[PDB]
């Protein structure tokens, strides 16, 4: 058997808090948070029918502050309005319930961990190396 | 050659490696592993979230200093054609 | 001025915490900023001067743990404070001259917003490695 | 059964809700809050060009970040550019520690009870930490010499090698050791001693584990004699 | 446990207590828990439904896992240390060189 020093507990970093949930699942959000922003755009501002364009407030920057309002549970002052658009809407409500309920079911323990790091174990690197000794 | 298994058939064996590594479990991890503390937050835990707060501050700040820089002193309806062309 | 004079007399200090530790090696402690100065003890106010060097697991660009401590061990936010603080008591006492261009004093403040910005940097990052 | 010294434990103050951030999370919440509003303000009133026309101000922007920090809503929203830019990080700021707070205020209400040291003697022939014995002429004293368990022969092994006396010539010695040895010295004794001695003030003792045995007092006669049979 | 086997004959010599018992069930039995091979005993906990275990050692164990259909299961721990070895009969020349 090897037998090496004790290492020292690492404490989680500067980046740990976006840690339990996995970085796929974040990068599908931010492709979806692109994709309902613009399909919300897409159903105003289609030729509504002297006010025949601007029925509505949803520019694409509007939709895009809408989306991230919903998202982080303060609604905007705006709403959407007229139909069709609220199927969007309410699939998107229904989506930031069932991700945000699923991020902050146990937060606190992701902060303090304090795992170990582990250089070396089937050794090889003994041969790799040449920094640690051994005899 | 006839002794030695008869202390390992009668767990002798067991017994005096039981007494001389695991009745002396005295430092730390072997007691302590199966224990349980519940918490209390300090701002080592949290300074990430601190620091990204500060930085989106400067940055929006410097935002609106370039927007009244341009404002003291797409385009052309049209080649937006070309744009959307190209990037499709 | 009064936020110009406290921050000074905050930078330039022995006393901001206590603690039990040492005095010089090789204790109700009068603990500040580098000068890790010391009273209750065999002397009273013998003020060694600080600075990093552990004894770890050889830590080799582990940089939340040592870029932290570079920016710790050398005041840098805390003492941009100052810089700015001055740097816009400068600009309201230059408001009276060349006067009437309406512009000028609205530079000013900007400095005393991000002074106080690099402060609480400072304090999070002091309050960071003193646990650190 | 063993007595030891009844560990302190904390019991909850006044503002025992402010548990699950430290003192210094306080206060830095409190200063970052006046940070991100003034800075909102400043962001707000810069002459854009008329003048009156956006709605912010110190004291609308005062209470708006308050209103989005507790999940309350507002009144009115950020319209510009900038300030659009900079009500999304107060926003994302909220969302990572009042999920802390209530993440962690429901770890705070589960439990309180201490985790319940040196019980049911195992330890007490496993460590070497804590000593322990009893009392000098007596049947428990006979009792580990003339026992063949195995974990009481290691505990008589330990009560004989013993640097100094763990032996006590009385009971309130013994007693007293135990009030004084801050939790370095247990003691074994008789279960109604020991529920007589918890029942007493200043309440500092405390029976741990259960029973070992089934013992009984009795009257005791000379041998022989007339009394015998009609006590 | 198996018929014929060093199991069966170490727990009928076995004086720890919990083995004893387990000893005193496994001669008071009806119908014989007892089996003649392997692969019967095998049959017999893949169709008892986790109503007879089986005895066996730990490198016939991880083989049994490490099959189609995966059914079976290693629980708990060892028990002691045996040990495979060459037999020869006593006294023959063949002893010291295998
Ligand atoms: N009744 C016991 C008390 C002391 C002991 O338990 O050893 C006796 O007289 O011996
Ligand atoms: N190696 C053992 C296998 C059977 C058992 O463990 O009882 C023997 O030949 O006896």
């Amino acid at each position: 058997s090897i037998m090496i020093k004790k290492p020292q507990k690492s404490k989680p970093g500067v980046f740990s808090f976006l840690d339990p949930l996995a970085y796929e699942i974040w990068m599908c959000i931010v492709f979806a948070y692109i994709g309902v922003s613009v399909v919300l755009f897409l159903v105003s501002r289609f030729s509504p029918y002297q006010s025949s364009e601007s029925t509505n407030e949803f520019g694409i920057f509007n939709s895009l502050w809408f989306s991230l309002g919903a998202f982080m549970q303060q609604g905007c002052d705006i709403s959407p309005r007229s139909l069709s658009g609220r199927i969007v809407g309410g699939v998107w409500w229904f989506f930031t319930l069932i991700i945000i309920s699923s991020y902050t079911a146990n937060l606190a323990a992701f902060l303090t961990v304090e795992r170990m790091v582990s250089p070396i174990e089937s050794a090889e690197d003994l041969s790799k190396q040449t920094e640690i000794a051994y005899g | 050659n006839l002794a030695v298994l008869k202390l390992s058939e009668q767990g002798v064996l067991d017994k005096l490696k039981n007494k001389w590594w695991y009745d002396k479990g005295e430092c730390g991890a072997k007691d302590s592993g199966s224990k349980e503390k519940t918490s209390a937050l300090s701002l080592s835990n949290v300074a990430g979230v601190f620091y990204i707060l500060v930085g989106g501050l400067g940055l929006a700040m410097l935002v609106a200093l370039i927007e009244f820089c341009y404002k003291s002193r797409l385009f052309d309806r049209g080649v937006q054609m070309l744009l959307t062309t190209v990037g499709a | 001025f009064a936020a110009f004079s406290l921050m000074t007399i905050a930078v330039g200090t022995d006393y901001w915490l206590y603690s039990r530790g040492v005095c010089k090696t090789k204790v109700m402690t009068h603990s500040g900023l580098w000068r890790t100065c010391c009273l209750e003890g065999n002397f009273k106010g013998l003020c060694k001067q600080i600075d990093h060097f552990p004894e770890d697991a050889d830590y080799e660009a582990d940089t939340a743990e040592y870029f932290l401590r570079a920016v710790r061990a050398s005041s840098i936010f805390p003492i941009l404070s100052v810089i700015l603080l001055f740097m816009g008591g400068l600009c309201i006492a230059a408001s009276e001259f060349y006067k009437t261009r309406h512009n000028i004093i609205l530079s000013a403040g900007i400095f005393f917003v991000s002074a106080g910005l690099s402060n609480i940097i400072g304090i999070i990052v002091y309050i960071s490695a003193n646990a650190g | 059964s063993i007595m030891i010294k009844k560990p302190q434990k904390s019991k909850p103050g006044v503002f025992s809700f402010l548990d699950p951030l430290a003192y210094e999370i306080w206060m830095c919440i409190v200063f970052a809050y006046i940070g991100v509003s003034v800075v909102l303000f400043l962001v707000s009133r810069f002459s854009p060009y008329s003048e009156s026309t956006n709605e912010f101000g110190i004291f609308n922007s005062l209470w708006f970040s308050l209103g989005a920090f507790m999940q309350q809503g507002c009144d009115i929203s950020p319209r510009s550019l900038s300030g659009r830019i900079v009500g999304g990080v107060w926003w994302f700021f909220t969302l990572i520690i009042i999920s802390s707070y209530t993440a962690n205020l429901a770890a705070f209400l589960t439990v309180e009870r201490m985790v319940s040291p040196i019980e049911s003697a195992e330890d007490l022939s496993k460590q070497t930490e804590i000593a322990y014995g009893t009392l000098d002429s007596g049947s428990t004293k006979e009792f580990f010499r003339r026992s063949k368990i195995a974990v009481f022969d290691k505990m008589w092994t330990y009560m004989r090698s013993a640097e100094p006396s763990v032996f006590v010539r009385t009971t309130a010695e013994g007693v007293a050791r135990v009030r004084k040895s801050k939790g370095k010295y247990a003691y074994l004794l008789e279960s109604t001693m020991n529920e007589y001695i918890e029942q007493r003030k200043p309440c500092d003792t405390m029976k741990v584990g259960g029973n070992l045995d089934s013992k009984g007092y009795g009257i005791a006669t000379p041998k022989g004699s007339s009394l015998g049979t009609p006590v």
